[PDB]
RNA sequence: AGUAGUAACAAGAGGCCUCUCUGCU
């Protein structure tokens, strides 16, 4: 009897059971080597599909450009980059005068957030390109030398304490002839010794001040790092995102607060909701659109995707779109509000570390850099990375960076391309024919929902939108779109299926220690089943295992396993002769070998509280003791604020509270 | 990976870091062939470090302290936990 | 004076402004004043009428007969036969078995008792060479064994070994590449780059089918023991607890978690070892704690393992792990299985009167950080069945008002035990029941955690869409598809030589014909 | 060899020699 599991299906929906079509309990692939390959091909592929734009050459870099818009065009099912002004300022005046006062109090929600906000809005996010040392950092240190290095070049807004003098002063940094800054360098002092040479060759560390011209401080600030996707599941080749730097995360903040504030305001915007909100969004949307059919006419659902779709939007349209939005406002916010689009749309991407290259028989290695990488003849390279160079030559400054004008290359603008997937779908007809589209759009994900008299009617209308996005470079996926009669769809990985929600791609999370202390790894473990259960809707009985798979590895970690059981230690020892003396048992704690007690309704309450009046006087006297050496100095971060990688936990400063070297 | 960082932690014999005073001075050097803490001096600070077989050796035959009134600090979880038992 | 904020631009910025504009503007000003002054009114439609016809959709209706079965490149009997790549053995492991108290103890002192036990596979000398790998060296893989099985059963704590040449040959030592300044390596014409290694194309062997077959079924012991949570207080916690306890109950004497175990505990001991013990090879022994019926703990010995020099720095660096393992599967029956193995005949075995031939299988291995970090989780493979699980309850909770766990395990007056499509005996179909199923499930999630790498994801990812297109033609919705031909050759390119994306295909064909074979009536 | 999969590891840095305890009822 041969076993099949795809038979499953034959008696259960497979939306039901589609979570094992989720392989979430593998390895996600990782990238050993460089993504200096992923980086040349992602430029190549963005300079492709706008190849038939205008080329230029900018007089204040020297780096090849190329607009596509306003261009040619297509003529084929193939990607494009040539998005019409027109379309794009009619559909966002439509989007305008079909919501009145949206625009006026986005724009003055958005300055008036901006006349609030400090700088250090600007290291609560994610790693920053340093342009002092060539490198990612954290944000707050590539903000802290950004600004210690501003201060040598008379740049003190920063001093003052908003985010418009530092933004003044960035805008401002530019037309330095010169700029000095401090980098960290290893530079050698040369020491004695006592051996055949008498020198030892070192590198102490110390800060140097050196500086670059005006040219090179804007190519370092246009510059773009760029590495592989590590652990990306669901694609089977790897590929390459971006990171930007300093320069330019003021005015992002800004561009994305504006376009959350008309998102918000969207009946058909699937982002920022969140939690079961998102199934009544899916709920609500396919009741709104049965709610609209005509009597004897069909109602299709396309389920879509978009291909290329952060390599083809241009920085250019959106330029066009933030100088149509904030239009009633005044002229200070306007020039703030077209900053980022003017950074972005002369972006210089960084080609990451080069190419190694062997010799077998003698078994030798190397490294060719990003500048080198033409030093050698292309015929040793092999036939993939060959096409490669000789595709990319163009577009190489001698630098080591490769020029790219085009595309948004990994997504910053994860909202107002949003806005412009809303504006698309809000023409809903085309020459007074008989259809009607709606649908939700979730940054890269969409759904399309049309009303017709018959499904011919249907596919005109999926043809009309797919020709109407074509315009707005707007790319939608053949290959991965498929239609079908509503009532069975998918948006951001919730299928839908008669009414049925089935909310899924979220991997369930490494049950295990954080590796803080004892208490504070407790808490945060319980906080993490709790939060969980209540956001992504785990099960009550996945949530019970959740808590014995939790409560096996804080076992096996921390060496605290039950005192009537037969494991054996260095700490079991103590831990036995603690449950041989104890005659209140269950008030001992996990981590002193004593029982577990936490279920579903108990996730919130500290364990010492939750067992407190269970303890033994006397080991409430040694656990809680007042003067206890191994607590030490008193701190906010080691009572309750820890991360999760943030969150608040409740940990009572008793014995268990240690902390390491 | 902060994970198996307390993991390698746990499997080596002197992670945690103790304070000083005479509650330091209680804990033995060892105990049964258990070699509780150690016995040195640092470069900067001049301390010790210990196991954590030493912190279930103060629950277990540790100074009694006082809490005649420890109930007063906690209470938004003892309101918790008498929302919960009731 | 008036109190408004200033922000006025410099010379290089307004100059990145001016040309940042589209094609047919001059500066930005013109621009600026185009978008605030004109009206756009229909330009879409001109927009679309100018525009070409050969850019559409092209949308086709889809059939029972435009799905063709994905990946036909599997039932080419070209092809090799795709061999077993996994880390250890799952449905051939012998674990030489010494019943014991249930208290725990050192790796090193498990293998020394339970070779102490079975002392005439340790003192084996002379070994018969049953099968040899291409590039193996059987010679220096049977004194390995001798060198492990002695450093196993001195009289001392350690279990380092020497780096002797059969442990240097077998390790992979002095192997790396040296590096050289990039002047003499711009300046030399023989260093090129090599060209990649891209997987081969393997077709279908039957061993992935005898696999699923016997990790489904319930074996006689049981490795898995989850600890305690509280009393049951909450009316969910009761529907929870009823879950777990029917579920567990099924799960537990399957041998899916006996091999979940093993590769638990193993890749715990090799972590632990990789990060102690950098620059010794040491002797790791395979071993679990399995419990029958009546309570009485056994200690399982699987095999030993030689783990290489570990100064890994990054989170991909690779570390070398020889395993040998014991097994009775006879290496000729099913010779296109094992070309990855060196198989010597080490003795017999007693398991009920009758004599069982016990072969050591050896094999040169390897693992990264990463992969052994996630295998002290592979208890995951409990989370993902069970959760799974409740998926297919609470649409029976969609019929009636009650806790349906009963109803669907055992039922009542009511309602019946709800019969499962479990497989295909003969060809006909064949009903199992629910436990089954779970047991199938579970198995499928942990050879996701064996067999999986990146094929496995972009398998799964591109064939959710054909499954999801299937139960549009199943619930007559009627779809309707683009690009066929583009999500069919998504799929075939993820099938080259995992084990489980091939039978995953072969599986896909077998109920894709059911499926439209059932169409009919 | 092997892992792995479009590209890396199979030690590295220095003057023959140094530096980077582990028990899953």
């Amino acid at each position: 009897m041969n076993i099949n599991p795809y038979f499953l299906f034959i008696d259960v929906p497979i939306q039901a059971a589609i979570s094992t079509t989720f392989p979430y309990t593998g390895v996600p692939p990782y990238s050993h080597g460089t993504g200096t390959g992923y980086t040349i091909d992602t430029v190549i592929r963005t300079h492709e599909y706008s190849n038939k734009g205008k080329q230029y050459i900018s007089d204040v870099t020297g780096c090849t450009m190329v607009d596509p818009t306003n261009g040619p065009l297509p003529e084929d099912n193939e990607p494009s980059a040539y998005a019409q002004l027109d379309c794009v300022l009619e559909a966002l005046d439509r989007m305008d005068e079909e919501h009145p006062g949206l625009f006026q109090a986005a724009s003055q929600n958005a300055m008036e957030t901006l006349m609030v906000t400090t700088v250090d809005k600007l290291t609560q996010g994610r790693q920053t390109f340093d342009w002092t040392v060539c490198r990612n950092q954290p944000a707050a240190t590539a903000l802290n030398t950004t600004i210690t290095s501003f201060r040598l070049n008379d740049l003190n807004g920063a001093d003052k304490g908003g985010l418009i003098p530092f933004c003044q002063d960035i805008i401002d940094s530019l037309d330095r002839p010169e700029m000095t800054f401090f980098s960290v360098k290893n530079i050698k002092k040369k020491l004695p010794a006592k051996n055949r040479k008498g020198f030892l060759i070192k590198r102490i560390p110390m800060k140097v001040k050196d500086k670059i011209t005006k040219v090179e401080y804007i190519k370092r600030a246009l510059s773009l790092n760029t590495m592989t996707k590590d652990a990306e599941r669901g694609k089977l080749k790897r590929r390459a995102i971006a990171t930007a730097g300093i320069q330019i995360r003021g005015f992002v903040l800004v561009v994305e607060n504006l376009a959350k504030n008309i998102c918000e305001n969207l009946e058909q915007s699937g982002l920022p909701v969140g939690g079961n909100e998102k199934k009544a969004k899916l709920s609500n949307a396919v009741a709104k659109m049965l709610s609209n059919c005509p009597p004897g006419g069909i109602s299709m659902t396309v389920t879509g995707d978009n291909t290329k779709w952060n390599e083809c939007l241009n920085p250019r349209i959106f330029l066009a779109m933030t100088e149509r939005i904030t239009r009633d406002s005044p002229i200070w916010f306007r020039d703030f509000c077209s900053i980022a689009p003017v950074l972005f749309s002369n972006k210089i991407a960084r080609l990451g570390k080069g190419f190694m290259i062997t010799s077998k028989t003698k078994r030798l290695k190397a490294q060719i850099p990003c500048p080198d990488l033409f030093s050698i003849p292309l015929e040793r390279y092999n036939e993939e990375t060959r096409a490669k160079l000789k595709k990319l030559k163009p577009f190489f400054n001698e630098e080591g960076t490769a020029s790219l004008s085009p595309g948004m290359m990994m997504g910053m603008f994860n909202m107002l391309s949003t806005v412009l997937g809303v504006a698309a779908l809000g023409i809903k007809n085309i020459g007074n024919k008989e259809y009607l589209w709606d649908g939700l759009q979730s940054s890269d994900d969409f759904a399309l929902f049309v009303n017709a008299k018959d499904e011919e009617t249907c596919m005109e209308g999926i043809n009309d939108f797919y020709r109407t996005c074509k315009l707005l470079g707007i790319n939608m996926s053949k290959k991965k779109s498929y239609c079908n009669e509503t009532g069975m769809f998918e948006f951001t990985s919730m299928f839908y299926r008669d009414g049925f929600v089935s909310n899924f791609a979220m991997e369930l999370p490494s049950f295990g220690v954080a590796g803080v202390n004892e208490s504070a790894d407790m808490a945060i473990g319980m906080t993490i089943i709790k939060n969980n259960m209540i956001n992504n809707g785990m099960g009550p009985a996945t949530a019970q295992t959740a808590i014995q798979l939790f409560i096996a590895d804080y076992r096996y970690t921390y060496k605290c396993h039950r005192g009537d059981s037969k494991v054996e230690g260095k700490r079991m020892k103590i831990i036995k002769e603690l449950w041989e003396n104890t005659k209140g048992r269950d008030g001992l704690l996990v981590a002193d070998g004593g029982p577990n007690i936490y279920n579903l309704r108990n996730l919130h309450i500290p364990e010492i509280v939750l067992k407190y009046n269970l303890m033994d006087p006397e080991y409430k006297g040694r656990l809680l003791h007042p003067q206890n050496p191994f607590v030490g100095h008193l701190s906010i971060e080691g009572i309750k604020e820890a991360d999760i990688t943030k969150m608040d936990y409740d940990a009572v400063s008793g014995t268990h509270s240690w902390r390491t070297k | 990976n902060p994970s198996l960082r307390m993991k390698w932690a746990m499997c080596s014999n002197f992670p945690l870091a103790l304070t000083k005073g005479d509650m330091a001075n209680r804990i033995p050097l060892e105990y049964k062939g258990i070699q509780l803490k150690t016995n040195a001096e640092d470069i900067g600070t001049k301390g010790q470090m210990c196991s954590i077989a030493a912190v279930t050796w103060w629950n277990t035959y540790g100074p009694i302290g006082d809490t005649e009134g420890f109930e007063r600090v906690y209470e938004s979880f003892f309101l918790r936990k008498m929302r919960l038992d009731n | 004076v008036e109190k408004g904020i200033d922000f006025k631009l410099g010379q290089t910025i307004s100059r990145l402004r001016d040309i940042s504009v589209p094609a047919g503007f001059s500066n930005f000003e013109g621009m600026r004043s185009y978008i605030d002054n004109i009206d756009p009114k229909g330009a879409i439609e001109r927009n679309l009428a100018r525009m070409s016809p050969l850019v559409s959709v092209t949308p086709k209706k889809l059939t029972w007969e435009d799905l063709r079965p994905i990946g036909p490149h599997i039932y080419n009997h070209e092809l090799p036969e795709v061999p077993y790549n996994a880390f250890l053995l799952m449905s051939d492991e012998l674990g030489l078995a010494n019943m014991t108290e249930g208290k725990s103890k050192k790796p090193k002192t498990l293998a020394k008792e339970c070779l102490e036990k079975y002392s005439t596979l340790r003192d084996q000398t002379d070994p018969i060479l049953i099968m040899k790998s291409e590039k193996a060296n059987e010679n220096f893989l049977w004194k390995l064994w001798r060198d492990c099985v002695n450093t196993i059963s001195n009289e001392e704590m350690s279990n380092e070994l020497q780096k002797t040449n059969y442990a240097k040959w077998a390790t992979g030592d002095g192997l790396t590449y040296q590096k050289i300044m990039k002047e003499v390596a711009i300046d030399d014409e023989t260093m090129c780059q090599e060209e990649p290694k891209i997987p081969n194309k393997c077709r279908v062997a039957a061993w992935v089918q005898t696999e699923m077959n016997l990790l489904s079924t319930l074996t006689s012991k049981r490795a898995l023991d989850l600890p305690e949570i509280g009393p049951d207080v909450a009316p969910v916690e009761h529907v929870g607890s009823e879950r777990r306890k029917y579920f567990v109950n099924e799960i537990n004497y399957c041998k899916a978690s006996t091999v979940m175990m093993k590769y638990v505990l193993f890749h715990t001991s090799l972590l632990n070892e990789s990060n102690a013990s950098m620059g010794k090879y040491k002797v790791i022994p395979i071993t679990n704690r399995v419990v029958n019926e009546k309570g009485e703990s056994f200690d399982m010995l699987y095999g030993l393992a030689v783990k290489g020099q570990s100064h890994l720095r990054g989170d991909t660096d690779v570390v070398t792990v020889v395993t040998f393992e014991f097994s009775s599967t006879d290496p000729r029956v099913d010779s296109g299985k094992w070309p990855k193995y060196t198989v010597f005949r080490i003795g017999s075995l007693f398991v009920s009167g009758r004599e069982k031939s016990v072969y050591l299988y050896c094999r040169v291995n390897g693992t990264n950080k990463i992969q052994m970090k996630w295998g002290m989780e592979a208890r995951r493979c409990l989370l993902q069945s069970m959760q799974q699980m409740e998926a297919i309850v609470e649409q029976e909770s969609s019929i009636q008002g009650y806790d349906m766990t009963k109803a669907c395990f055992k039922g009542d007056r009511v309602n019946s035990p709800k019969t499962f499509s479990i497989g295909t005996q003969e060809g006909k179909l064949v009903k199992g029941s629910f436990g089954k199923a779970l047991r199938v499930i579970f198995t499928k999630c942990l050879m996701h955690y064996v067999f999986g790498n990146a094929q496995l994801e972009g398998f799964s990812a591109e064939s959710r869409r054909l499954l999801l297109l299937i139960q549009a033609l199943k619930d007559r919705k009627g779809p309707w598809v683009f690009d066929l031909e583009g999500m069919y050759s998504g799929i075939e390119e993820c099938i080259s030589n995992n084990p489980w994306v091939i039978q995953s295909a072969y599986w896909f064909n077998e109920w894709l014909g059911f499926e439209k074979e059932g169409s009919k009536v």
